[PDB]
């Protein structure tokens, strides 16, 4: 499919920037994450983010290192996952769906075996977050053959030829931690993610060039501080992705 | 683009976000450049002779062979200042972090050990070091943890995941990913992202160097085989390395098999385990049936890395290295054993490696064979542990 | 009749009981016999350097005497197989008693240390180990006692007296009385009756000879001073033996001065205490005014003995050697400075001498001088002691 | 004086053996040690041998060193044995008083002033336990100053040179721990110590060639049985000292 392009063409027809939350996969529970996920969407989100619960993530600050902890209290695993993205695409036939993924759940039981099962359930993207620009061959090479846009982070120390090979290696929407360089080496377009827990970052982001923004952690937040009402948590997930969608129209 | 090779056949790289990946470049860049700088050698040899003891003692064992056509050698890294091999490397590696005009280390432990000795180096070197441990590990090594903090290091706990080593890793990286500027992340073992692994062994390979010296010079022939316990890897590459190009001579090492390997509960994942990638590396795990990495088990808990050296399980496929396990009973009789016949207290890591000597000796007693076993460690802070179980 | 005298001017001598001075008089036979044979040398060199790790290291400690005119190298008894200079005359020692065929080892220890030594001595050249050890002390020194009977070594709990090293010391030679045939009193001091203080100064006298010629080596020059703590005197005696003909040389030894002299809770006979006899010797003693033989007080276990060398005692009386004392406070502080200076952990009896060298230096931060501390024991086992006190 | 000489003279014309108790000055009591003495003495001592409790007897078995431990929780001090002796010669004028010491609290306040001390009190000999007759010139010359006789050990593993010195530098009576070879020196007569805690042994040591038998724990083991029960104590030492005595007949 081409749901980031379609996504991206519809945004653009319209001046608008695109806000991706981010939330763990079954935080807190199967059940819940669904709802928090369909309330993401009727809220406003024009894709979403996902993370699979990993044991050690080492590329996670506390937000996420606690969200999988809930997850992983609530049994969740990666095939629960995978079955969960099932149900979600088949609710949602043209939101983007990208993966957070760590190398090992990749590599695990065969890369080209794991984008085959992204592609079968309708995931869109997938970003590995231990996985560099150096070691990613193998996982865009599968990404591809198998319809799925491989996504790679733009980090804040980048140097141009980092630029280059993002642009050239990157598919769906390039993950920025500059704007005009990568816009110069047709790079997908770019989310701004990295501290996104409020509107006027995400108008800043679009006012900046970038297609949109990604609120890495502020959505998991808001689950971890209404853990003791599920009816609040919804309540005031709808409220703040409903702030930060029209922050980029 | 790397100045070495990251890989070891299909074992290593540099599995780390993207944000990681200049440290590493800078570190390698750092490393290649410190290797042929002969100031920099000299000020290391310095070091590891005035400071840590070197070159350490190559002991041979006769009360223990007797009556058998094994002859027993035991490379004293005991004898090493701090107590163990780990004091080898981390010098080296502070040395380069200075080189690099770096202020601060960043350093993970489990046993303590690394902690320990990543601490009293950065003293030396004036430099201000702050330690990751597993809130688990630190309740069960309170020892360690005073005298990291009396060498004047920060030592922080680690409550997230397993609260284990595996645990006090994640944590190193993500303090270093945005740090890595001032600070140098004192990686404890032959494993981890490319340059490590290669970094380790030659700041370990001393001991292989010297054991050939001293093997030479006391038999007048290298050692049959050299044998080494493999946590994550250090003590073993560093005794393998020199010996390497040596084909006759066997390369041994050995993994934790705790309370046996059939039972599930052990630490041998070069063997045991499963190829899977993590911690910046493509290596040997111990980890689920999912791709979720576990916990290493052994009654010594130095050998709790759960996974291993990407050159060991390159040194493996090959066929270069042989690498067995050594349960808590069988380590735990080598312990009782070297204690009563040659009045040296092994480290339980070390132990491993000498109850395997002691059974291809026992096994086949009229074998003439030559053997070294690495003594890693002194085992004086096994003393309580030892002291539960028996009786 | 003696082959060697007794006597260091007034101090010293031979008081015991009749019916061991044959065992003495054997034994000084045995060591002038030995010290003038190549192969008990040579196999005394062998132990010391491939068994022991000797040479021990010189490590100039720069950190700590930034901003002054000292340059301060502590000599790394630390690094000694053990953790202290204690090994170096245990080994002869075990060398002596086999040269005179005997076959069992009989030994005193206070602190463990000792007692320890003596087993790891025994294990290696195959001597049945017996240790007596004052109830009192094998109470607060259950690691070292542990340590000891994994070694083999049979641990003998004394109640009678104070239970402390004194009473463990008569109990020694009680046994000795009536199996010196067959057994050797491996006494842990240069004290006791004559030929002990002589021996055990000769089996420690590569202290000060490496330290000698490593000095040279690195600075072309001997030391303007020599600091060692002085328990009973042997590691002090070790560390100044080669020097004593060097005049230039300042020979400095270092009592424990406990809670404080006037407090009269401390452990500094030769400055502060009165000639007496006892456990074989005229020497400064603790001692009441009745002359009832006392304990020594230090934060410092090891520093118990209360009683010193008859050498020292000598060497204080014709001003060869000066004696002073430092506080179990001063000593702390030393131990808490050289492990976050310098990244070494030393024994709480080693800071004492290092403690008195900090003052030498702090005092008169102009002064150029060149010192040289002997760290005769590494501190692992002092990290409770220290905790507790700290905060 | 000449107490030991004018005894062995009485001694020897009734072809009879000497019998020397031992015991430790104020064990358990100064009290109690005063009358266990006079009992000793009732009961047919021939000498006595006396203790001075100190600190560190390494040439005591548990027997001894569990005596000094009583007089010391009882607060003996030398100074009080010098009370203690001095009664006793008031009390007795003939028999022979040695004592048992520890070279330490002889040269504690200087050696002559402590052979002054045992000669003003009415002593007759004095044994330094740890010094060897190799060490003994200063504490003999004293002892000979002040007419004390000093005593020495004849150890079992001797040697012709010893039993030379031995036979030159004691006096009073020589304590075997070789009879032939002593009366062949001219040296003091040898009293049997070591092992006698039975008749037999006493009459064993007279038939042997001895002058007599020296007691050197049995004494203290009647004590240390008899703690809880004063007079059956002195009952029982009567009862052993009179049997010993009759022996030596
Ligand atoms: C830390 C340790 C080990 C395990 O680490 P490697 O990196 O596998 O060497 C082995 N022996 C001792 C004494 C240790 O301290
Ligand atoms: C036993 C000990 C001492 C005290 O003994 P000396 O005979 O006075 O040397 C000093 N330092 C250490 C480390 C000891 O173990
Ligand atoms: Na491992
Ligand atoms: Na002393």
């Amino acid at each position: 499919m081409e749901r980031y392009e379609n996504l991206f063409a519809q945004l653009n027809d319209r001046r608008e920037g695109a806000f991706v939350p981010f939330v763990t996969l079954g935080d807190p529970g199967i059940e819940q994450s669904l709802k928090i996920i369909d309330t993401l969407i009727d809220a406003g989100a024009d894709a979403l983010e996902l993370g699979v619960p990993f044991s050690d993530p080492l590329a996670d600050g506390p937000t996420i290192q606690n969200a999988n902890l809930r997850a992983f209290a609530a049994g969740v695993t990666p095939a629960q996952c995978f079955e969960m993205l099932a149900i979600i695409r088949e609710k949602h036939p043209t939101i983007p769906i990208g993966l957070l993924m760590y190398a090992n759940l990749v590599f695990n039981n065969g890369i080209d075996a794991f984008y085959a099962r992204c592609e079968q359930v309708g995931v869109d993207s997938v970003l590995v977050a231990d996985v560099p620009v150096e070691e990613s061959a193998p996982f865009r090479q599968a990404a591809l053959r198998h319809n799925i846009a491989p996504i790679f982070i733009c980090p804040p120390n980048a140097d141009d030829d980092l630029l280059r090979q993002v642009a050239s290696y990157g598919r769906g929407y390039t993950y920025l931690l500059l704007i005009e360089k990568l816009k110069e080496y047709h790079a997908a377009p770019a989310l701004q993610g990295f501290g996104i827990s409020s509107p006027e970052q995400v108008s800043a982001a679009v006012r900046a060039g970038a297609a949109g923004a990604i609120s890495g952690s502020a959505i998991v937040k808001i689950i971890e501080k209404n853990l003791a009402s599920p009816k609040q948590m919804l309540a005031e997930l709808r409220s703040f992705v409903s702030a930060m969608k029209a922050a980029s129209r | 683009t790397t100045l070495l090779n990251p890989y070891f056949g299909e074992f290593g790289g540099m599995y780390v976000p993207q944000i990681l990946m200049p440290a590493l470049n800078q570190l390698e860049e750092a490393f290649v450049s410190a290797q042929k700088d002969p100031e920099f050698q000299a000020q290391f040899a310095d070091l590891l002779k005035n400071y840590a003891g070197r070159p350490t003692a190559l002991t041979k064992c006769q009360n223990i062979t007797a009556g058998t056509r094994t002859t027993l050698y035991l490379k004293r890294e005991d004898l090493l200042h701090g107590g163990a091999h780990k004091t080898n490397q981390v010098l080296g590696q502070a040395l380069l972090a200075k080189r690099m005009g770096k202020s601060e280390i960043i350093a993970e432990t489990g046993a303590g050990q690394h902690g320990v000795a990543s601490a009293l180096a950065s003293a030396l070197l004036g430099l201000k070091c702050r330690i990751y441990m597993g809130a688990k590990d630190v309740e069960r090594q309170s020892p360690n943890v005073f005298r990291m903090r009396l060498m004047g290091a920060e030592v922080i706990p680690v409550h997230s995941g397993s609260a284990t080593l595996k645990d006090a890793c994640n944590e190193a990286l993500r303090d270093w990913s945005g740090s890595y500027e001032t600070a140098h992340y004192m990686l404890g073992t032959a494993a981890g992202p490319h340059p490590y692994p290669t970094i380790v062994r030659e700041f370990q390979r001393m001991i292989g160097e010297e054991t050939k010296a001293q093997i030479l010079d006391k038999e007048g022939r290298l050692p049959d085989a050299v044998i080494a316990c493999v946590g994550g890897g250090s003590n073993a590459i560093g005794m393998f390395a020199d010996f390497i190009n040596d084909t006759s001579v066997g390369l041994i090492g050995v993994e934790p098999g705790g309370h046996g390997i059939e039972t599930g509960e052990h630490g041998a994942p070069l063997k045991h385990g499963r190829v899977g990638i993590y911690f910046g590396m493509k290596a040997p795990m111990m980890q689920t049936a999912d791709g979720q990495i576990e916990e290493s088990y052994s009654i010594s808990a130095g050998l709790d890395f759960p996974s291993v050296g990407p050159q060991h399980a390159y040194l493996n496929s090959i066929g270069r290295a042989d690498y067995v396990s050594i349960t808590d009973d069988e380590a735990l009789e080598a312990f009782k054993t070297l204690c009563r016949h040659e009045g040296i207290i092994p480290a339980l890591e070390s132990s491993h490696a000498l109850a395997h000597a002691l059974k291809m000796m026992r096994e086949q007693p009229e074998k003439e064979q030559l053997l070294v076993v690495n003594l890693s460690g002194r085992g004086d802070k096994d003393i309580f542990t030892v002291h539960d179980i028996l009786k």
